[PDB]
């Protein structure tokens, strides 16, 4: 409660949250604070959070997901020839 | 590895056991409310279906002597079944024929 | 017995004549001195309107009891309205019975019809049987 | 000393009283329970020695007095026993009144009650209430008298006035009997109902759901809903009224787990929303193995789906292989 | 005699399923 309660203020400072909360469900509704975690860094740094928010989306459906934060050219070449190419396409474009 | 969940499940099984035999006991009996009489059994057949039922009537209640014991439930739903099969004027002729034996 | 607005047993009992109530007549005196109200009902009430209680006048009474020829017939009324109630228990729960009886009799006069045609089937199958 | 001096004992009336001179001066010492209790067994056993010599229930009467100036349970225990042989005497009402005398003043008496309402039995009903107003076996014991006697709902009212004494820890074990006995004989809802809402406070709530089921049925699924082989039936019984829930329980399932929410996504998945679930079979084998990836192999095999998918596949189970490596 | 008519009624259909039994085994005799 303490750890959903740190105020979301900006981005940053809310995704830093969502590192925090996320372990501390993580170690100890699974679903529903995945969730709520989805939101926190999908409404935030924007040019950080597709890195943040992938890298423990495979620890936590999941192609579609994957495909609407990945959202250049070469990326779709990619997927056509699943989670490693959205990491691919997310750092560099 | 099972523990208190055969016994959870026996008594279950005997829980099941037990629904099974009060239902299937007596339609009359089980619902709502005789002395004994093999001399009134004696007198009503001096005709076959109506010594069957007193028969009937002997071994639930148990000068009475008790045998009958062997006598389940899936014949009986099926011979229920068949019967209500075989069975608006319906409903007039019954309403009549209960107005002449209230009188 | 009891005055309405304190709760006590009143030393000087009279009642008002706007909202029929024994009240204790040191206390309404003192509720009309407030104001000329009747404490229950808040209508109009001066202290000539209220009235002590008395002796009706000059016919003796006796108090209220069992032989009394009045008290004697509203007793009458209470045997008869409780009886005409124990009628409609035996009303109501025989129009149960003979339903159920009607429905019971149509079921058994329905039945009876396949036990006969049964004992014919399963005899003129031993008879057909037997005879090959 | 006093038991090889009566071996002792051809004065022996000399060495007796001697012995309750001794007892005289030993009661000094004595400032209590077996000293007094064999004080007193070994006074009422002069007084038998008496008996036998026909010399006794008076002074016996005298150092139960004795008893009585003795100065507890165990002294109970001696109530008990001058009423033993008071009864063993021939009056046994004449001393179940001063043992009530005793408790009407008022307990270690009523081991001598379990010692005489077991067999005075051979009405009764007030006779055992007495030990209630002042031991489950005891109580079972007296539901089943009542039940021999086919009282019922008189026996179901005993199991109430036990379980309002000894709370949740042995209530249990008057429970467990009094509610496969109870559901046994009426098998009307809301009583049985409350009644298992009053038990509430594991096994009681499958007996509860086993009720439910047969005579409303979400309402019991909802109840299992409120521990693995838990999950286990709960399942079992959604499946009972359906195949859809399963799959949904299964979401529940996961907060050796993940083998059995392997085990729904299996035939999920396997049998088809449905891209939801072959995701989750994604996150599941992901979530934490080598039959596992035959599962996925056959996954893909399936497909009359694709070699990238499959080797992307691979490669993160290898990554799950290296986070897993690294562990300490 | 309501009570009386439910004792007869169960015992019948009990009855019916002895003679179905008879019947059920002339159908076996009679193919063969």
């Amino acid at each position: 409660a303490n750890p959903h309660n740190y105020d979301a203020w900006f981005d940053y400072l809310r995704l830093v949250e969502s590192d925090a909360e996320a372990e501390a469900v993580r170690e100890v509704n699974v679903p529903p604070i995945q969730e709520k975690r989805h939101w926190k860094r999908y409404i935030y740094w924007i040019n950080y959070a597709l890195y943040e928010e992938l890298e423990a989306k495979d620890p936590e459906q999941a192609s579609l997901e994957l495909i609407p934060h990945k959202k250049a050219k070469m990326w779709i070449l990619y997927a056509q020839f699943r989670a490693l190419g959205t990491s691919i396409g997310k750092c560099p474009k | 590895e099972e523990r208190e969940i055969d016994d959870t499940y026996i008594e279950d099984a005997a829980d099941v056991d037990a629904r099974k035999q009060a239902i299937r006991d007596a339609e009359r009996v089980k619902e709502m409310k005789a002395v004994q009489k093999d001399l009134p059994r004696p007198s009503e057949v001096n005709l076959r279906p109506l010594n069957v039922e007193p028969p009937l009537t002997d071994l639930q209640k148990s000068t009475m002597l008790h045998y009958d014991l062997l006598h389940e439930p899936s014949g009986n739903k099926k011979g229920k079944t068949v019967g209500f099969g075989t069975n608006t004027y319906l409903e007039h002729n019954p309403y009549e024929k209960f107005s002449k034996e209230e009188l | 017995l009891i005055c309405s607005i304190s709760n006590e047993v009143p030393e000087h009992p009279c009642v008002s004549p706007v909202s029929n109530h024994v009240y204790e007549r040191r206390l309404i005196e003192k509720y009309i001195a407030e104001n000329g109200t009747d404490p229950i009902n808040n209508q109009p009430l001066s202290e000539e309107q209220l009235i002590d209680i008395k002796v009706a006048h000059p016919i003796r009474p006796k108090p209220p009891s069992a032989t009394s020829i009045p008290a004697i017939l509203k007793a009458l009324q209470d045997e008869w309205d409780a009886v005409m109630l124990h009628s409609f228990t035996l009303r109501q729960q025989l129009q149960t019975t003979r339903q159920e009886l009607s429905h019971a009799l149509y079921q058994h006069d329905a039945a009876c019809r396949v036990i006969a045609r049964l004992t014919k089937e399963v005899t003129a199958a031993r008879e057909a049987l037997a005879t090959l | 000393v006093d038991d090889l001096a009566s071996v002792w004992c051809c004065g022996e009336l000399e060495l007796r009283h001697e012995n309750y001179d001794e007892a005289l001066r030993l009661l000094r010492k004595a400032t209590l329970p077996a000293r007094r209790a064999e004080y007193f067994d070994g006074s009422e056993p002069v007084q038998n020695r008496v008996y036998k010599s026909l010399k006794w229930s008076m002074l016996a009467d005298l150092e139960e007095s004795l008893g009585t100036f003795q100065s507890y349970d165990r002294i109970l225990d001696l109530r008990i026993a001058t009423p033993q042989i008071v009864i063993n005497y021939a009056f046994l009402e004449e001393h179940k009144y001063f043992e009530e005398s005793f408790k009407a003043y008022e307990s270690l008496f009523k081991w001598p009650n379990v010692s005489d309402i077991w067999s005075t039995y051979l009405g009764g009903r007030k006779l055992e209430r007495a030990r209630d107003l002042f031991l489950d076996g005891c109580p079972p014991k007296y539901a089943k008298t009542l039940y021999l006697l086919y009282a019922q709902l008189e026996e179901e009212w005993g199991l109430a006035r036990h379980a309002m004494a000894v709370y949740e820890r042995a209530t249990r074990a008057v429970e467990p009997a009094q509610q496969y006995d109870m559901f046994n004989i009426y098998i009307a809802e809301i009583y049985g109902v409350t009644h298992t809402r009053g038990i509430y406070q594991h096994a009681r709530e499958m007996c509860l759901r086993f009720a439910d089921m047969e005579c409303g049925e979400i309402d019991r699924a909802r109840a299992i809903y409120s521990t693995w082989k838990d999950f286990e039936v709960r399942h079992g019984n959604e499946d009972t009224i359906k195949e859809m829930l399963r799959i949904r329980r299964s979401v529940q399932a996961t907060y050796f787990m993940a083998s059995q929410m392997l085990k729904v996504s299996g035939s999920a998945t396997g049998t088809v929303a449905p891209g939801q679930s072959g995701m989750d079979d994604m996150k599941l084998l992901e979530q934490r193995l080598a039959a596992e990836a035959e599962r996925d192999q056959p996954l893909r095999a399936q497909s009359k789906l694709f070699v990238r998918s499959d080797a992307s596949r691979e490669e993160l189970a290898e990554l799950a292989q290296q986070v897993n490596p690294e562990e300490i």
